[PDB]
C-alpha cells in the first residue's frame, strides 16, 4: 500500500502495571530500518524515548525511561514492540514510532514515516 | 614549586590552541582557578626556559580589569601549568548572537574594553601576536560584564603544531617575520571589522588564501551593510589597517579615537546575523547539513559510508564514541586517501577535534555526523547536492524556502511557537521570509 507505521496497544492502565505496545510498517519493511518510539504529550514537543536499530538498542530518552522499557523487534512479523513496566503517572501521554535508514539518530527531524500513534494513560 | 600539592585538579574546561583549559579547587585558599596545561613534547618553546619565566614573572606582577590575572606558574618534568582566574561567560561573539540587538554604541563599548587592555599591557612592554575573539572572554554570565583577554603575552614563546582561524586576524609584518605591538592594533581592527559587517575584511576559502589576501593588504568596505555603517568607523578601520606599523594607529591614541569617544555614552541586523554565520552554525545550517548527509547521498555514497560506519562500530549501538572514533580513525583516513605513522597523542587529539564536530553534543557521533567527516566538504555540499537539495526544500518551486516548507520536510509542525520563525530569520538575509538558493548556499558554504 502507501507507507506508514502503526501503533496498536495503547489503553488506560493503573500506576505500576506494565503494558506492550507494537508498531506495524505497511507498505515497507523494516529490513532496513532502525524504529524508535517517542512520546507526545499534549503542548509539548516530541521526546525521543527509546530506539532499536536493525539489531541493537540505545536509550535515546534521559534516564527517567531506564530501565523499566524495553525495545523489541521482529522482521518476520515486521514489528516493533515496546514493553512498558512500573508505569508512573509521569508516563502517561501519546506513544509513537518513527523510523531512519539502518541506525538510530538522536536528531528527532532526521526520521520519517511517523504514525498517529497510541493513547497510553496512566491512572491518578 | 609544585603543583600538585599547591592545586588539585578536577574537569576539563575549554579549548586554546598551545594547551587545554581545566577547572581546578585550590588546597590551602580553597578557591578555583583556571589552569592552562601546555605539553613539551606538543608544542615548540620560542625563547630560552629563563626568558619565559621572567616573562612570566612580570606578568604574575601585572593587574588590569581587561585582561586575564595570572597567578601562578608550574613547571612539571613533562608539562607546563599556567594558572589564572577563572571564566564562566564564555566567548564574546556568543553573547552577540545571544542577544536581539546590536548597535555601534555595543561594539564602541567592547572595543573600548579591548583596547584599554591593550594599552596596560603595552605599557608594560608586552605584545599578544596572536589576538583573536576566542582569546576575548566574559568573566561572568551577567548581562553586561566586561570583557577579559586571554594567553596575552605567550605567543612569543611558543609556537603550535595543529590551523586555520588565526590567519583573519594575523598582522603583515607578523607574517613577514619581525614585528611590534602595533600588530595587536591591526588585529583588534579586524575584530571591530567583523563587528560592524560579520564578515573578515582579508577572507579566503583555506589559510593560503586569507593570507594571500593580508598579505595584499588590501580590502574594501563594498559589502551593503557597510552602507548601515557611520564614517568615523570606517576612518578609524582604515587607520587600524594601514600595512606599515609606524603609519599605522597606537592603541591609546584609538582609544580617544572620535568614534569611540562619541558612540559611548540603530541596530545591524544583518552584521549580528553574519556573525551567527560565521560562528558555530548555530542555525538551520547545522539541521539542513545533517538532513543533506543522511538522507540526499547515492547509492554508492549510502553503501560505502554504511559500510565504513558499520566497520568503526564496534558494540553496534548506532554511533562511534572516543574508543571506536581512536581505533578507526587511522583506517578512516587511510580510506579517505589522506595517517599510518600517527602518534597516539595527536591522534586522540584529532578525534577530540572530531569529537567537536559533534554537533548535538550528546558525546557521541551518529551516522549523519560521521557523514560530514568521511565526506570531504567539496563533495558534501557541491553544486549539484546543494541545487538538489534547494529544490527538495523547495516544494511548490517558487525558488524560496518557506517557512511551512522548512516545517514540512523535518518538523514537529510548529510554524508558528517562533521556532520555525526564529530559525528561519537567522537564515534570512534580505528579510522578504523566505530562503532563496542564494541564502541556502550562503548558510551551508559560509559564504557572504
Ligand atoms: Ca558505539
Ligand atoms: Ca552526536
Ligand atoms: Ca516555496
Ligand atoms: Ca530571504
Amino acid at each position: 500500500m502507501q507507507v506508514q507505521l502503526v501503533e496498536t496497544g495503547g489503553g488506560l492502565v493503573q500506576p505500576g502495571e506494565s503494558l506492550r505496545l507494537s508498531c506495524v510498517a505497511s507498505g515497507f519493511t523494516l529490513d532496513h530500518s532502525a524504529v524508535g518510539w517517542f512520546r507526545q504529550v499534549p503542548g509539548k514537543e516530541r521526546e525521543k524515548l527509546l530506539c532499536i536499530n536493525a539489531n541493537g538498542v540505545s536509550l535515546d530518552y534521559a534516564d527517567s525511561i531506564k530501565g523499566r522499557f524495553t525495545i523489541s523487534r521482529d522482521n518476520a512479523k515486521n514489528t516493533v514492540y515496546l514493553q512498558m513496566n512500573d508505569l508512573k503517572p509521569e508516563d502517561t501521554a501519546t506513544y509513537s514510532c518513527a523510523a531512519t535508514r539502518e541506525f538510530c539518530s538522536a536528531y528527532v527531524f532526521l526520521y520519517e514515516h511517523w504514525g498517529q500513534g497510541t493513547q497510553v494513560t496512566v491512572s491518578s | 614549586a609544585i603543583f600538585s600539592d599547591r592545586y588539585k585538579g578536577q574537569r576539563v574546561l575549554g579549548k586554546g590552541s598551545f594547551g587545554e583549559v581545566i577547572l581546578c579547587k585550590d588546597k590551602i585558599t580553597g578557591q578555583e582557578c583556571a589552569v592552562k596545561v601546555i605539553s613539551k613534547r606538543q608544542v615548540k618553546q620560542k625563547t630560552d626556559k629563563e626568558s619565559l619565566l621572567r616573562e612570566v614573572q612580570l606578568l604574575k606582577q601585572l593587574d588590569h580589569p581587561n585582561i586575564m590575572k595570572l597567578y601562578e606558574f608550574f613547571e612539571d618534568k613533562g608539562y607546563f601549568y599556567l594558572v589564572g582566574e577563572v571564566y564562566t561567560g564564555g566567548e564574546l561573539f556568543d553573547e552577540i548572537i545571544s542577544r536581539k540587538r546590536f548597535s555601534e554604541v555595543d561594539a564602541a563599548r567592547i572595543i573600548r574594553q579591548v583596547l584599554s587592555g591593550i594599552t596596560y599591557m603595552h605599557k608594560n612592554k608586552i605584545v599578544h601576536r596572536d589576538l583573536k575573539p576566542e582569546n576575548l572572554l566574559l568573566e561572568s554570565k551577567s548581562k553586561d560584564a566586561n570583557i577579559r583577554i586571554i594567553d596575552f603575552g605567550l605567543s612569543t614563546h611558543f609556537e603550535a603544531s595543529k590551523k586555520i582561524g588565526t590567519a583573519y586576524y594575523i598582522a603583515p609584518e607578523v607574517l613577514h617575520g619581525t614585528y611590534d605591538e602595533k600588530c595587536d592594533v591591526w588585529s583588534t581592527g579586524v575584530i571591530l571589522y567583523i563587528l560592524l559587517s560579520g564578515c573578515p575584511p582579508f577572507n579566503g576559502a583555506n589559510e593560503y588564501d586569507i593570507l594571500k589576501k593580508v598579505e595584499k593588504g588590501k580590502y574594501t568596505f563594498e559589502l551593503p551593510q557597510w552602507k548601515k555603517v557611520s564614517e568615523s568607523a570606517k576612518d578609524l578601520i582604515r587607520k587600524m589597517l594601514t600595512y606599515v606599523p609606524s603609519m599605522r594607529i597606537s592603541a591609546r591614541d584609538a582609544l580617544d579615537h572620535e568614534w569611540i569617544q562619541t558612540y559611548t555614552k540603530p541596530s545591524l541586523d544583518n552584521a549580528i546575523l553574519n556573525i551567527r554565520q560565521f560562528q558555530g552554525t548555530q542555525k538551520l545550517a547545522q539541521a539542513a547539513l545533517l538532513y543533506m548527509g543522511s538522507k540526499l547521498t547515492s547509492q554508492d555514497e549510502t553503501k560505502e559510508l554504511t559500510a565504513i560506519f558499520h566497520k568503526m562500530d564496534k558494540n553496534g549501538d548506532g554511533q562511534l564514541d572516543r574508543a571506536e572514533l581512536i581505533e578507526g580513525y587511522k583506517e578512516l583516513m587511510r580510506m579517505k586517501g589522506q595517517s599510518m605513522l600517527d602518534a597516539s597523542a595527536v591522534e586522540h587529539e584529532v578525534d577530540q577535534v572530531l569529537d567537536a564536530v559533534d554537533f548535538d553534543k550528546n558525546g557521541y557521533i551518529e551516522y549523519s555526523e560521521f557523514v560530514t567527516v568521511a565526506m570531504d566538504r567539496k563533495t558534501l555540499l557541491s553544486r549539484e547536492r546543494l541545487e538538489r537539495a534547494f529544490r527538495m526544500f523547495d516544494s511548490d518551486n517558487s525558488g524560496k524556502i518557506s517557512s511551512t516548507e522548512l516545517a514540512t520536510i523535518f518538523g514537529v509542525s510548529d510554524v508558528d511557537s517562533e521556532t520555525w520563525k526564529s530559525v528561519l530569520s537567522e537564515v534570512d538575509k534580505n528579510n522578504d521570509g523566505e530562503v532563496d538558493f542564494d541564502e541556502f548556499q550562503q548558510m551551508l558554504l559560509k559564504l557572504c
